[PDB]
């Protein structure tokens, strides 16, 4: 905003470079192994359960919810802004679906049509005993969803210091009229709903800045004379400690409402949010960002860069100084090969001497680059994180041999994400899986089912969560299987068959 | 209350004609293509030098071969892994 | 330039309106079952002047192998070309009050097909992703100034 | 004759270095290994070389794998199992497997690995060697017919 | 403090001013900076960068 009309306007890129150098390692960790979470049993009686969740939560995150994109948005928001938030919930809007099939046989068609929740829209038989069907289905089984939240759409009170003790959290989102109809809102309330806010929340500075990169914002207003079912309204779901029972003790409640009509108001059990901080400050909710650490460096380097541009642009014309009255000007003006310029007295023509900047500017350009490298901990020659830095039983003394103490800062980030946010996310996923149980989905996935009593879900006394990267261990227990098999041969040769080890 | 042909034509034309205009997105994409081709910027004087440095072209041409060697070199491009032992043949 | 997405998508799976614009010949329309009388009264060059997109002009001018000559005139009648649109959008033509996903394929003012659909058959990619945005960053957006200053 | 100062050349070099830093790829950058995305990769290369600035390219290869091509091949599988075509699969393979497409929305059977089907042949090849060694040991242990069969 | 001193020094010495003998240099020629321009001067050693 301090640019002049005819001067240079180059901007140095520091925050972008730091973020783009940090992100790929943070993805390689937590993503490379295919699996993202592993549940370890506490005793020998939980092993099968520890398997089921490990195979269930993984199918939900990576194959039903676009886990990679959500995780990338989470991490980038945490690094860019001060903190990142992700929500886990159970779907409440159940849209009807339409399906088309062709080339099916008799038994497939019979199996599809045996469901009492499907309606035939079209049926046909082609040459050869193949069928084509067009059906509509209204499915009622629950869905578990994980979503990323834009930083401007998440509201927290100013005394929280953490999620679990926040007095008031709220999430603002946008609903269409069809969604509200599916939620059961009466038509008379729908006819008198504000179609743009009460508080003018569509002009948040973050939203305006984000949408102006390619000018693809809401420059055109909508929800006007379009289809009536596609009008959009702003709805708020707030989780807060409020006493509406009248017993004198404030309890946790979830209130979902739009305009001045309350859709839902119900006591709740948990706060379904997971938050991340990159540079944590003790006893604070919001940490530091890269911008907060290198903004001054970016500004000063940009100013020096602009100064050097300004100096260069005004000294490249190659002008010359000529004594007046002693030089044949006409001869000098016509520049030709092997030309001759006639002069009456010498020392009469020379190139113009232009001012030059001193070495201090370049020197401290280098110095500021070095200072940024020291401050952020990552430079142009730093190696990336190993894909096994968070492993227990890692050995692999690399990253410790290299990666001096200043660079190990990145390690801390990878640790902080693993022990605070991702662990809470997957604990929430497991709790939701065991609380709102859905058989015949786990059975379809695995071919077997294990009953889990959710009575003591608040105790977490069965499984331990290792969002600790489930990266390359296969070789380890695989060699362990070699050596166990060798023990088995030793035992069998020792005469212990049937008493020390059975065939099974 | 069933949206006969005329109403849905009206809606479709409104939505379509909302796009297909001089927006920043198309300008930026066309400028990217022009920079890749090394086209003149538009500030060249009749009798002076008019050469153009090639940076976007170099970066794209250095990135692409790796992105093809990955995802192509093996002959196969996809592998479906069974979930249980009862899906292997299907897999 | 032939793919249209609304300005509030942020991803394909929640986009309210997607559309694909392509070119058909009279023979293809005949194979699709369009009646002849509709065929005689079809606009043979667009309704919105979509053949002058800047990307198309830039791409075609590299070797000037674009549509410098107009066609679909006095040539063979079966080879005339028209612009057709297939749009996937959430629209409630059932009248039940709930907007459903639907695929509409049409040319001119005639609807070839209008059918409820099951999935959006598109796959998109981003190289430099920006969180909560549909379009990311390109190499140009990152080194345009470097190219200009060096030149 | 007048001459330009060294500032111009020096800062041309500075701009080249700045471009190298921004994009992450330079003139001396090694290419990506053709097994970067492999699970059970071992091959600690790309980690030994490829400093953090240029590992950016890796991220692209990862971002493409987990977002776009995976969705593409999931769509391909869904279309294959929804609009089934007998006597094409049979001509291709000589055998057929019947698949019920009722639960196609659940994706509860197959895991898509666009994770490049590159050089794993040696891995399972050595695995077959060791498995056959185990088979010989078991047969020599007197377990034929109860532990292993001729089939 | 030393950092601030260096910044104070650099900000005030990057304007690239020049020293000109008064009455010996064609100021009209010097003011208009163009490619391959010519500056007419009546005596030599008259235009310098400022130290």
């Amino acid at each position: 905003g301090n640019e002049r009309p005819g001067k240079s306007a180059i901007v140095s890129r520091d925050v972008q470079e730091t973020v783009d150098w940090i992100m790929p390692s943070l993805m390689k960790v937590f993503t490379s192994g295919g699996q993202v979470v592993k549940y370890e049993p506490q005793t020998a009686e939980d092993v099968e359960q520890a398997e089921q969740e490990t195979e269930y939560v993984n199918y939900l995150f990576m194959r039903k919810n676009e886990g990679f994109k959500v995780m990338f948005d989470w991490f980038q928001d945490t690094l860019m802004m001060k903190t990142g938030v992700v929500k886990v919930y159970v779907e409440e809007v159940l849209n009807p679906t339409f399906e088309r099939f062709s080339g099916l046989s008799e038994e497939m068609v019979a199996d599809i049509l045996a469901d009492p929740d499907t309606e035939i829209l079209a049926q046909s038989v082609d040459e050869d005993g193949t069928y084509s069907i067009k059906i509509r289905k209204d499915k009622k089984k629950r869905e578990i969803k994980v979503t990323c939240i834009k930083p401007e759409n998440f509201l927290v009170d100013r005394l929280a210091t953490c999620i679990d003790d926040a007095r008031f959290l709220c999430h603002r989102e946008k609903y269409t009229v069809s969604d509200l109809r599916l939620l059961g809102v009466p038509e008379d309330v729908l006819d008198e709903l504000p179609y743009d806010e009460y508080e003018f929340s569509d002009s948040q500075p973050e939203r305006l800045v984000r949408d102006n990169f390619d000018m693809t914002g809401q420059l055109q207003y909508n929800s006007g004379d379009d289809a009536e079912a596609n009008r959009e309204v702003w709805a708020s779901e707030c989780y807060t400690l409020l006493d509406v029972d009248g017993d004198g003790i404030s309890e946790l409640r979830r209130i979902l409402y739009v305009g001045d009509y309350i859709i839902s108001n119900e006591p709740w059990d948990c706060r379904p949010f997971a938050d991340l901080n990159a540079y944590r400050i003790a006893h604070k909710f919001h940490g530091m960002s890269v911008y907060d650490k290198i903004r001054d460096i970016q500004e000063i380097r940009s100013v020096l860069m602009r100064n050097i541009m300004d100096n260069i642009y005004r000294t490249n014309q190659g002008r010359s100084v000529v004594l007046d009255g002693q030089v044949n000007l006409e001869d000098l003006l016509t520049n030709e090969a092997a030309g001759i310029v006639r002069v009456k007295a010498m020392n009469s023509i020379m190139p113009l001497e232009t001012p030059q900047l001193s070495g201090e500017v370049y020197g401290m350009l280098d110095r500021l680059e070095a200072d940024r490298g020291k401050r952020t901990g990552i430079t142009d020659r730093t190696r990336g994180l190993d894909q096994n830095t968070l492993h227990s039983n890692q050995a692999a003394m690399s990253v410790n041999q290299l990666m001096t103490a200043a660079e190990q800062q990145i390690d801390l980030i990878a640790r902080m994400f693993a022990e605070t946010g991702v662990k809470r996310l997957f604990q929430l996923l497991h709790d939701h899986a065991i609380k709102y149980q859905n058989q015949e989905e786990v059975f379809q996935l695995r071919g077997k089912w294990v009953a889990i009593n959710p009575a003591n879900w608040r105790e977490r006394s069965d499984l331990t969560v290792t969002v600790g990267i489930g990266n390359m261990n296969k070789d380890q227990q695989m060699l362990h299987l070699m050596r166990i098999w060798e023990m088995a041969q030793a035992v069998v040769g020792g005469g212990g068959l049937g008493v020390l080890v059975s065939e099974q | 209350m069933d949206d006969e042909q005329v109403l849905r034509h009206l809606d479709q034309l409104v939505n379509d004609a909302l796009d297909f205009n001089s927006s920043e997105l198309s300008k930026q994409r066309s400028e990217a293509l022009k920079y890749y081709f090394g086209e003149p910027f538009g500030n060249e004087r009749p009798g002076k030098s008019a050469i153009v440095s090639r940076d976007v072209q170099e970066t794209v041409d250095w990135i692409m071969p790796s992105l093809m060697k990955v995802f192509t070199s093996g002959g196969q491009v996809v592998k479906y892994e069974p979930q249980t032992a009862e899906d292997v043949e299907q897999a």
